[PDB]
C-alpha cells in the first residue's frame, strides 16, 4: 500500500514567458510602486487633503484620478494582471508586449534581485508511506500532516516515511509513544516527539497492534527570494487572484495555498528551474494584493 | 582621482607613476608598438596608494 | 564588590595576596544550599516567584567543615562576593592569606584529593557567566600547581570544550605571564549601558545588581581612589608600579 | 506626435531594433573601452550614469542637430560631451532639408 | 482507566539561565532595533540608485564597513546573538559571550530593555490529561487546535474527564455533535455544539454516549507579558531559522514545532514562571535574529 | 583467449562541432584571461584596505558594477562559458549561446586564440588489448598507474601479449619480480625489472612462469599540443568542478575521473586527431572555470 | 556479515579548539604573506649584488635584523608558527602562546584573515562501510584511488552493499571487467565499465558472479570552504615537513598520509563542521611553514 499528499501530485507546468532581468524588473517596479499606493491611501483617509494619493496613483497609472471615471488602476494594472496569469500555466497565452513591460519597468529604479534573500514554507512533504499488509494508512492535511494508522495483523508492522530530500527539517509527534528510526538501525525508546532531516533517508515507524496512532508532521523549507518578499501579502494575493479567476485555465491543478503551490512545483522533476518562476509570481501577488485593496473593482 | 568608482588615495611622494608612463610611452614609439591602452594606464598611474 | 570589580589578572592575585581568609568566611548562618524555595518579586508578579537557592550567591549557605568546603567558600568569594559558613577554623588559618591557602604548603590543609569535576558541580558551573567561569579556572589552576596535579587540570579542561578555550592563560610560578595576560575579570564595573535600580527576577541576578549598583555608589564615594588626581598622596607600597610583583613568582 | 524633424525622443529606448538586441555598456566599462569607433558603427545604449540634457525648440524648420560631438577621448578614458538639441519642427516636403 | 496527555507538553527541558539581567536585556533590543533599521535600509536603497542607506546600516551594527570581497555576516553582533540564543535554550549550552562585549553592544541605542510593558495572546492548547473509563478509546491530536476523538464501545454512556492546566485564560470547545459537559459536582446540561471554559475553576465532565464517535475541537487563548516590540509573526519565522541553522542541536532537549508551543510547555512545568521569563527574552532574540539573518544570508 | 582492456578506454563518447571557429577560440583565451585577473585582483584588494581592484576586475569580466543587495555570479561572461563548456562535452548539448555573443565578449582583450604553442604531458597508460592463453587469468587496475596482475595455472609456461596503441611515446613497465619481455619474432632477454618500451614499435610478449603471480605496474607519457598559458593543476580541479556543478549530465555520454583519462580516450578513437584539438579547447575553458568560481563562488 | 572500512577513516582524532578567534585568523594569513615575500626577497638578492631585499624582509618577518655567524632561525614569528601548529593538530598539545604576542604579529601586515571566500577540492575517497555476505571477500586498498577486490566463493552471485557517507559530492567507479551497480529498490542495468554516483543517493548494491575477482577503483570530489590564499601544493608539503619535523608527535593521536586525509576523515566525524573550520587554519599555517622553513633552514 502507498499512501501521498494530496497537494504533491501531478504539479502543473509553469509558464515560461516573462522571466528575463527586464521582466523581473518590472514585477519588482510594480511592488514598489504598489505598496507606496497603499501607504498613501491610509495617509489620505486619515487628513483632509488627498493630495498623496493623488500623486500615488498618477506615477502607477499614468492619468489623474478622477470622480466620474472609476479608478482601474491604469495600464500598470492591466499588465500585472496578465503576466500573473501566464506564470501560473503554460497553456494560458503570454499576450502583454515586452516593449510595453520595459517601458512600466522604466518609472523606477530597484537595487536587488530575487536571491537576495530566503523564506520559510512550512508545507510538509509526504511522497510515499509504505504500509505492509492489514495496515491501514490515511494523511490528511498540509500545514500539519495528520498520518493515521492502524494494523489488524496479529505482528507489529513497519511503516516506511519518505519526506523527500528537499526540506530542511521535519518535526514529528505523536498520539502516544512510538518507536523510529533510520533503515538497519536499531530502534529506540519511545518517545513522543522526533526530529528529522529528510536526507537521512526512509524513517521506519513501528506499530503496536492495540490501538491507533496519529503522527502529527510539520517541515521547514526555505527557498530564496527577494529581500521585499511578505509571505502574509503573498497568501491575500493568491486567494483574491484565485477569487478573480485569473488562474481559471483548462489542465492545470489548484492548490490551497501558495505554501502548497511552491512546495508541489518543488517536489517534481525540473523543480529547481519551476521554482524560480514561482518566486517570481509571489512578487507579482504581493503587488496585485496592495493594489486591489487600494482599488477594488 | 575624478573616477566614480575609484575612490583610492594617490601618493604624491616618491618617482611619479607618470613619469614612468613618459617613459614606458616613448619605448613603445621606438618600437612601433601600440601606446599604453586606457586599462595599463589606469594600473600603472594607480601603483602609489595611501 | 572589592574583589568583583578586579579587572586584571595583576589586580585580582594582589588582592588575594593582601585579603586574609577571614573575608571569605562569613560568619552567618545562612540556609541550606541547594533548595526549591519560593520568594517575593513584586514588582513583576503577584504570585510568588519560584526559584532555587545556590552556592554561588551573594548571601552565606551552610558549607561543610572538610578541606572541600573550605576551598568552595573561597571560589564562591571570588565569584559571587560572600563566602559560606565554615563553623571553628583555627585562627592560623584565618589569618593567612587566600592566595596562600591556594598556592602554600606552609598551611596545614591537605588539597591533592580533591576532584575538579565535583567542585565544578558543587558551585554550580551551569549557571555561572563567563568572567565567573575565569575566575574559578585561576582557583583550579593554583590549586593543581601548589599540589602537582597539573595533568588532573589538563584532563579536567579537555573533557568541557568551552572551558578550554576561555581558559586564562599564565604560569602560576611566573609574573612575566602575569603581566601579559589580556583578560577581563570584572563582575561589576562602571556600566556602559544605562543602569536603573529595578529589581531582577533570580536570586542571582537580584544579589549581583545589588553589587552593581553599591559599587557605582561605592565609585562616588570618597574611598574611591582617583589616581589621576591624587597619586602623590598614595603610599609608596600601593602606588601603580610596572615593577610591583607578588611574594615569590 | 510632437512633430519633430528627426525627433530625439523615444517612448522608451528600444531593447531591439530591427529584431536585433542593441548593445548595453555601463559607463564605467564604455570609459575603458578602446575600439569605441567599432562599437559606434552599431550603436550602444550607455546607461548607469546620469546624463543631463538641455534642448531648444525652435518654431521655424531646420536641421534637427547637437551642439557639439558626443566623443570625446583621452588616455584616461572616454567620455561624453554636454548635450543640448536645437530641435525643428518639420514640413515633410522640404526636399533641401531632407537631403541635409 | 486511560490517561491521554497533550504530546508537547511532556519533558520540558531546562533553559538556560544567562544573559537575563538588565544589561543583556538592554542587548537584544539593540539588536532588534538595529536589524529593524537593517531591513529598512534595503527600501530606502531602492528609493535612490546607491549603497549608502545599507553601507550606514551595516557599520552601525557591524562595527565594520561592508566589503565587496567577502560575504557580509553581521561583525561581532552576529556572533554575539547567534551564540546568546543557544544559551536560552538549555542550560548545558555554554555562556560564550562576555558580559564586557555585551554592555559594549548595548551602547549603540537607547533603548530600555523592559520585557513587561506589554502582552501576546499565545494559542496553544494545553490538555495536561484526559482520563477515559476501560471500553473507551481517546485519541489527542494537534497543538493549535486539539482533535479530541473519543469512542464508546461498552453498553452505557461514559463520563470523561478533562484538565486543561491552571494556566490558560479561556478555552472554547466545539463538537462534531452536541454533547453535554458539566464541571464537577454540578448538573449536566443540555446538548449544545459550543462551550466556553475557564480552567480555573475545575475538572470537565463529558458524557460520551454509546454510538458514532464524538470528536471535539479545543482552542486556548493565553496571556504572556513581553515587550512592546514583539512581533509574533517576526518572532515564529525565527524560530524556524535557527532550528534550520542548528542552533538548538544540544543534547538532552526537547524539539517543538513553533514558538507557541515552547512557550506553553515551559510554563505547565513545575516552576514553569521562572522559564517563561527567559523564553520571552528568546523571542525578542529571536525576532532579531529573523531580521538580521535575511538581510544577510549565509 | 582472454581479452582485458582498460576501463576509461571504452567508448569514449563523441565531443562537440560547435565553438571551434577562430572567434570562438578567442573568447575562451580570453575569458581565462580575465578569469586569472579576478583571482590577483581579489588578491590585491586583501594586501590593500581598498576593493577598488576587484570591483575594476568583476566589472571588465561581467560588464556590471558590483553592488552590495545582488548576487554577483559573474554576468554574461559567466554564463557564456557555463554553456560553451556543456556542448564542448557531448555532440547532444543544446549550444545555446549566439555567435554575436561570442564575439562581443571576445573583444574585451587582445589575446590570440592560438592552441598549438607549446606542449603537455599526460600520464595515462593506454592498455587497450592484454590476450592472454586460456589457463591464465589477467586483470586491469588503476589508470594513472596501471597494475597488471597475471596468474597462470597451467603446466607450462604462458606467453601474453600486451598492446599499449601507437599513440603513448613512451611507456616504463615494473614488476614486483624480475620476468622476461620482448618484441614479436624477437629472442628473450634475461629477467630484469624495469622495461622502456616505445608501444609503436609492436606488440609484446611477456613470459609469465607457473608460480607466485607476477604484477606489472605501467607508467606512461603523451606529449599534446597545448595553449602557453596551460595549467594541468588548474583543469583538474576546473574537471572536478564541473562535473561536481553538473554540466557534464548530459545523455548517453561517458564519464571519467580526471581530465587526463578524458583527453587520452578521445585521443584513441578513430577520429583521434579532431577530436583532440576540441578537447584542449574545453581544457582551456575549464581552466577559466576554476578561477573564476573559486574567487565568485555560487 | 563481513563489514570493511577504509583505514584512514577509523577514529578521528579531536582537534585543537585554542587560535581560532578573528586575531589568530589574522596572524595566520599574516604569516603567509610575510612568508612568500622572504621566498621572493631571498631569490631577489640572489639574483642581485646586493643584499638589502632580504635584509628588509627578514627584518620584517623576525623583527631583528640579519647577521653573519648566526642561524637566521626566524625570530619570534617562527616559534609562534611552530607553536600554533602544534596546537592545532589536537587537543592535547598545550596552547603557550600569549595572545599579545598573535596580536602584535597579526600587526605588521594588513589582511582580512578571512577563511571562507573560496573552495578546494580534495580527492580522499570515503568508503564509510562495504557490507558483504559470509562467502565473500572484500579488500580495500587506498585513500586517493580506493581499489575494491572483491571475490565470491559462494555457489550463487551475492549483493555487496557500498556506502559512501553524504559528505562527498560526486564519486566515480571504474571497474576491472563490467559489473551492474543500482541503488536500493531499483532494477539493475545492463554491465557497464563505469558509474558516476552521487552519494547522497543512497546505498548502492554491487552483484558479484562466481567466475573471476572484480575490482572496483574509486575516486571521490569533496568541496571544503577555504581562503583564496590556500595552495594545495604548498599545503601538501607544509604537512609533509610537521610531520617530519615532530610537530605531530604527541600523545593520543592519529596520523595520516596526506593532509586531504587529514581534512577528509576529521569532516566525517559527528562534530565535522567545527573540525574543518580548524584544520582549514591549519592548512595555511602549514602552508606558511614551508614557505619560511625552506628560506630558512634550521
Amino acid at each position: 500500500n502507498r499512501a501521498t499528499s494530496a497537494f504533491l501530485d501531478n504539479p502543473h507546468p509553469v509558464g515560461v514567458n516573462y522571466v528575463d532581468e527586464g521582466s523581473r524588473q518590472f514585477v519588482a517596479v510594480a511592488e514598489l510602486l504598489a505598496s507606496k499606493l497603499i501607504d498613501s491611501s491610509r495617509e489620505s483617509d486619515e487628513s483632509n487633503s488627498d493630495v498623496p494619493f493623488v500623486q500615488a496613483y498618477s506615477k502607477f497609472a499614468d492619468d489623474n484620478p478622477r470622480h466620474l471615471r472609476v479608478k482601474t488602476g491604469g495600464k500598470m494594472a492591466n499588465a500585472l494582471t496578465n503576466v500573473i496569469r501566464s506564470y501560473y500555466s503554460i497553456n494560458a497565452p503570454a499576450i502583454v508586449p515586452q516593449v510595453e513591460i520595459d517601458r512600466l519597468a522604466s518609472k523606477a529604479t530597484v537595487s536587488g534581485d530575487m536571491y537576495n534573500s530566503y523564506a520559510i514554507f512550512n508545507s510538509v512533504p509526504i511522497v510515499e508511506v509504505l504500509s505492509p499488509a492489514r495496515t491501514t494508512v490515511s494523511i490528511v492535511g498540509s500545514d500539519r500532516a495528520d498520518v493515521t494508522m492502524l494494523n489488524t495483523g496479529a505482528g507489529a508492522a513497519n511503516i516506511t516515511f519518505n519526506f523527500g530530500q528537499i526540506a530542511e527539517t521535519v518535526i514529528l509527534k505523536g498520539s502516544v509513544p512510538f518507536q523510529l528510526a533510520r533503515l538497519n538501525q536499531p530502534m529506540p525508546a519511545a518517545r513522543f516527539t522526533y526530529k528529522l532531516r529528510p536526507l537521512d533517508g526512509p524513517f521506519i515507524v513501528v506499530l503496536p497492534v492495540g490501538n491507533p496512532l496519529v503522527i502529527s508532521a510539520t517541515a521547514a523549507t526555505r527557498i530564496q527570494v527577494p529581500l521585499a518578499f511578505n509571505k502574509a501579502l503573498v497568501e491575500s494575493g493568491f486567494q483574491t487572484a484565485m477569487n478573480d479567476g485569473l488562474f481559471d485555465i483548462q489542465n492545470v491543478n489548484y492548490y490551497s495555498s501558495f505554501d502548497e503551490f511552491i512546495i508541489s512545483q518543488y517536489h517534481a522533476q525540473d523543480g529547481i528551474n519551476r521554482v524560480s518562476t514561482c518566486v517570481i509570481l509571489g512578487l507579482a501577488l504581493q503587488a496585485y494584493d496592495q493594489m486591489r485593496r487600494a482599488l477594488p473593482v | 582621482d575624478t573616477s566614480f568608482i575609484d575612490t583610492r588615495k594617490y601618493c604624491t611622494d616618491g618617482l611619479s607613476p607618470r613619469e614612468i608612463q613618459k617613459a614606458l610611452n616613448r619605448q613603445r614609439a621606438y618600437y612601433d608598438r601600440p601606446e599604453l591602452t586606457i586599462s595599463e594606464n589606469k594600473t600603472l598611474l594607480s601603483q602609489s596608494i595611501i | 564588590m572589592d574583589v568583583l570589580s578586579k579587572g586584571s589578572l595583576k589586580e585580582l592575585l594582589a588582592h588575594l595576596e593582601k585579603t586574609p581568609l577571614e573575608e571569605a568566611i562569613s560568619y552567618r548562618i545562612g540556609t541550606v544550599p541547594y533548595q526549591n524555595v519560593l520568594i517575593s518579586r513584586n514588582e513583576y508578579y503577584n504570585q510568588l516567584y519560584p526559584d532555587t537557592t545556590s552556592l554561588i550567591d551573594g548571601v552565606s549557605r551552610e558549607g561543610q567543615r572538610n578541606v572541600n568546603g573550605l576551598i568552595m567558600s573561597i571560589i564562591s568569594y571570588v565569584v559571587s562576593g560572600s563566602g559560606h559558613y565554615i563553623p571553628n577554623i583555627g585562627f592560623m588559618l584565618l589569618r593567612r592569606s587566600i592566595l596562600d591557602i591556594l598556592t602554600k604548603h606552609d598551611t596545614g590543609l591537605v588539597t591533592n584529593n580533591l576532584n575538579y569535576g565535583i567542585i565544578a558541580r558543587n558551585l554550580t558551573v551551569s549557571k555561572m557567566n563567563c568572567e565567573q567561569r575565569k575566575r574559578m579556572l585561576i582557583c583550579f589552576k593554583l590549586l593543581a600547581y601548589k599540589d602537582g596535579n597539573q595533568n588532573d587540570y589538563e584532563i579536567y579542561l579537555n573533557q568541557n570544550i568551552p572551558l578550554k578555550q576561555i581558559a586564562p592563560n599564565f604560569i602560576p610560578g611566573d609574573m612575566r605571564t602575569v603581566i601579559h595576560n589580556q583578560d577581563q575579570l570584572a563582575i561589576v564595573g562602571i556600566p556602559a549601558y544605562r543602569l536603573t535600580q529595578s529589581t531582577e527576577l533570580s536570586i542571582r541576578d537580584d544579589n549581583a545588581k545589588s553589587y552593581k549598583l553599591g559599587y557605582v555608589d561605592w565609585y562616588n564615594s570618597n574611598s574611591f581612589l582617583r589616581e589621576r588626581s591624587e597619586f602623590n598622596l598614595i603610599r609608596l607600597k600601593d602606588r601603580d608600579t610596572k615593577y610591583g610583583k607578588l611574594n615569590g613568582w | 506626435r510632437f512633430g519633430f524633424r528627426d525627433s530625439p525622443f523615444c517612448t522608451s529606448l528600444p531593447r531591439t531594433i530591427m529584431g536585433n538586441d542593441v548593445r548595453r555598456i555601463s559607463y564605467n566599462v564604455f570609459s575603458m573601452m578602446e575600439d569605441i569607433d567599432d562599437v559606434i558603427s552599431e550603436g550602444f545604449i550607455l546607461y548607469d550614469a546620469y546624463f543631463n540634457f538641455s534642448y531648444d525648440i525652435m518654431t521655424t524648420d531646420g536641421v534637427t542637430r547637437l551642439k557639439e560631438d558626443i566623443l570625446i577621448v583621452t588616455d584616461t578614458g572616454n567620455d561624453i560631451k554636454p548635450i543640448h538639441f536645437y530641435i525643428y519642427f518639420e514640413n515633410r516636403n522640404d526636399k533641401k532639408l531632407r537631403y541635409e
